[PDB]
């Protein structure tokens, strides 16, 4: 009996495996992209000349 | 989106 | 005593075949979500 | 709302599985049974009483 | 445009409600498994209708 009960919660964590790693996925492409928005950003300062900024 | 509605269930589940 | 004895195996078989039923139950059960697969399939790949 | 064209085919189809066709005889075989040890028993009074007089 | 067949498609969204109530897996994941699936395939097909 207890068998069944670690059955249905083995698939509860199938389930919650691959939900993770596509919640995962999008945090890091946004952790990535106020990353490197953040960085290139530090470049800006008032010696760049206008097309170059 | 990737992070569809039904995988939010599935935690939650 | 000999009589006893199978008393008890009649007691032990029916309890053992209580439990196939619920095997049985449970099975049915889950071949019936199998199927829900293979028609899920012919909804969607119609509707795609 | 569940369904009610589904549940009356849930309680139809539990209608045609059951054991009751199969504990019958199930039951009949135990009656069987022990009324061959009650076939048996009134010899067993029917002698020791010859033997306790 | 090729070819739609709703009648194999109307009867497989009302059986997957009608193995929703039906299965007695005894278990509860798959118990909020199925309900999730059919609750979609019933408004699938109202929605589509």
């Amino acid at each position: 009996n207890l068998s069944l009960s670690f059955a249905g919660i083995h698939t509860s964590m199938v389930d919650a495996e691959e939900a993770l790693n596509h919640l995962d996925f999008m945090w890091n492409t946004m952790l990535t992209q106020i990353t490197t928005s953040r960085d290139k950003f530090d470049d800006i300062n008032d010696a760049l000349k206008l097309t170059s900024f | 989106g990737i992070f569809t509605k039904g995988d939010l269930i599935n935690i939650k589940l | 005593k000999l009589s006893d004895q199978i008393d008890q195996l009649i007691t032990e078989t029916d309890e053992l075949k209580a439990k196939i039923r619920e095997v049985e139950l449970r099975l049915s059960g889950l071949k019936d979500v199998m199927q829900i697969d293979t028609e899920r399939t012919t909804l969607l790949t119609e509707a795609v | 709302a569940q369904g009610l064209q589904p549940q009356i085919s849930s309680k139809k189809k539990l209608m045609d599985d059951n054991n009751l066709s199969t504990t019958i005889k199930d039951l009949q075989s135990k009656i069987d049974e022990k009324n061959k040890e009650i076939d048996q028993f009134q010899k067993d009074y029917n002698k020791y009483v010859g033997l306790a007089f | 445009y090729p070819e739609i067949n709703i009648k194999a498609m109307n009867q497989a969204v009302n059986t997957i409600w009608l193995l929703a109530q039906r299965q007695t897996s005894g278990i509860e994941i798959i118990n909020d498994k199925v309900k999730r699936i059919s609750a979609y395939s019933r408004e699938f097909d109202e929605m589509m209708r």
